[PDB]
This record gives C-alpha cells, structure tokens and sequence, in this order.
C-alpha cells in the first residue's frame, strides 16, 4: 500500500569490465557494475509496498533480465524491474516492491550487483544532447536516488583517444526498441565548411528508420566526441530503408555537421554500414572519403545481489 | 574494411 524510501543505502564500488571488442573504455563502454547496499526491516516495510532507485546518466542496464530480486541465502525480499532511460528519459530507474516471503524476518541487509552503462551522448535527440554534459574526463561522483536521499560514489571516466579531427563514429543498442542508434560527425574544417555529404549505406541484413533521425551542427563536441547541441543549416535529407544522405551548404566555424539514424537489424550483433564522407572546407578542396565498418554486439552479463536476515 | 564494436 506505502512507498518506502531509503531502502538502497549505499554506492559501494563502480568497477567497469570489458564486454566489448574495440571500443575505447569510457562511461558507454559495455559493462560498468554499480554494487549498493540494501536494507529491509519488516518493522517498517510490508509486502506490497514499493520504492523506487532513480540512476541519473544511466543509459540502459547490461542484461537481458527483466528484473533482479533483492535476496539473501536464495530467499528473494523484493523484485525490482529494469527501466532503461534510452532515448526516452536521461536517466534510468528501478522499480521494487516488497515480496512475501513464507517465514517471518525482523530484517536483511546486502548489496546487488547492477551491470549498467552510462549516458554522455551520442546523437541528436534531446536526452543524448541534455546527457553530452553528464560526466567530464577525469574524475566524476556519480550519484542515485532513492527518494530524497542520495547515495553516490567516485570514478575515473577516460576520455575518447579518437582524434575530434577525424570523422566521429558511434553504434547503440537500444535493447527495447530491438534497434540501434547510429552516429556519422564528418572531419573538421576549422574554418568553417562550404559543402558535404554525409551519410551511410545499409548492407543487407539492416534497414535504416527513417522516422527516427536527427541532423544538425553541434558547437564543439564533448570528452567522447559527441555532439553538445543540435542547430539548424541548410540541407537536403534523402532517407531510404537502405540508405541516409545528406547534403549541405554552409556550416560556421567551430561547429561539427553530423547525422544519426536509427537501425533494424535482423542480427542486432553485426551489421555494416557504409559512410559516403564527402566535405569541402572554407578556401579547401573538396575530399571525398569513403569508408565501411563492421559493427559487433556486446555481452550481456546479469543483476544479482546477495545479504544476511536477521530473524525475529 | 575496419570491424568496430556497438555499444
């Protein structure tokens, strides 16, 4: 019947662990494990009751669970689903409720386990430009949320070693959609640009969304090289399922042209893409680019927790 | 031509 608050009581440690090939370590980078301490005593909490752990920057959990329960020597106290943030919200949550259990407890403290990855950017929308000023390089406290009380801890996010000259690129599983968001930035021109053509071509086995696409300049790019806002230029979009392109006037100094699309996969682990890259910089010639990349799924790995009852 | 990885 009642929301308790303060049930998660402390961030004990956010290690991260490669579940990824390639990819730089970084906040994104497949998987970072939050470990935060758990208590329930049932003077003050009853079957039923719910709460609620809200994880400012956390793009999506790690896992193909549903939901992790909070248990301690294989009695599970409460179940708490997963609610990626994704490109909905900048911030994902759990929702728990309290479970009945078939023998009294006076109350069990433990810690859970949450293989997450964080939000510093990575297309045009509103929630990834809002998350580009999440985190800096170098050391960040990274804290939750259960309802009014915080529980945080510190880590050292390393930036991108990509060159911000060279082109930018990026591939995100959005696991509830069954689809990915990918990211072009097209090379700098200091300067500023006279024209170009960005875009990528969908080799069989993927599709491009053309209803969830986002083109813009950004003033700059963050510590991960994504872009930090999204104005407007002049362009024309031509979107198929099987390719995006688009072409440009003039873009200011200091700001970065980029395009990203959404994708379908039949195989969400590997799909190709194949980036046409054409710019001209302000008093430059024209260069013409091309590229292909092959872009590779992660591991999944699972929530769990473990503690100590205390009966009475 | 190059392999990356999703993430």
């Amino acid at each position: 019947r009642k929301t308790i608050t303060g049930v998660f009581n402390s961030f004990d440690s956010l290690t991260w662990t490669r579940s990824v090939e390639y990819v730089y370590k970084g906040p994104e980078t497949p998987t970072w494990n939050a470990v935060l301490g758990w208590s329930l005593n049932s003077t003050t909490a009853d079957p039923g009751d719910t709460f609620t752990l809200i994880l400012p920057c956390v793009f999506k959990f790690i896992t193909t669970q549903t939901s992790v329960d909070l248990t301690a020597d294989g009695v599970s106290y409460a179940t708490c689903d997963f609610n990626a943030g994704e490109e909905f919200t900048t911030f994902s949550s759990l929702s728990c409720t309290v479970n009945s259990v078939s023998v009294s407890y006076a109350r069990v403290s433990g810690t859970v386990k949450l293989p997450i990855t964080f939000n510093v950017g990575g297309t045009g929308s509103s929630v990834d430009l809002a998350d580009s000023k999440c985190f800096t390089a170098g050391k960040n406290t990274v804290t939750f949320m259960d309802g009014d009380t915080k529980i945080s801890t510190t880590v050292d996010f390393d930036a991108s070693p990509v060159s911000p000259s060279g082109y930018i690129t990026s591939s995100r599983i959005i696991p509830s959609l069954n689809k990915l968001s990918s990211l072009f930035v097209v090379p700098q021109c200091e300067n500023g640009y006279t024209s170009g053509i960005m875009g990528f071509v969908a080799s069989n086995g993927a599709t491009i969304d053309c209803s969830n696409v986002n083109i813009g300049i950004s003033k700059g790019l963050n510590d991960w090289n994504f872009p930090v806002s999204s104005e407007s230029f002049s362009y024309t979009k031509t979107c198929t399922s099987t390719s995006i392109t688009v072409e440009f006037q003039n873009v200011p100094a200091g700001y970065r042209p980029f395009v990203d699309a959404y994708i379908s996969a039949e195989n969400i682990d590997k799909y190709t893409l194949t980036y046409a890259n054409e710019y001209t910089c302000e008093n430059g010639n024209t260069v013409v680019d091309p590229f292909t990349l092959t872009w590779w799924g992660y591991k999944n790995s699972e929530a769990d927790s473990d503690g100590d009852v205390i009966v009475v | 031509a190059k392999q990356a990885g999703d993430v």
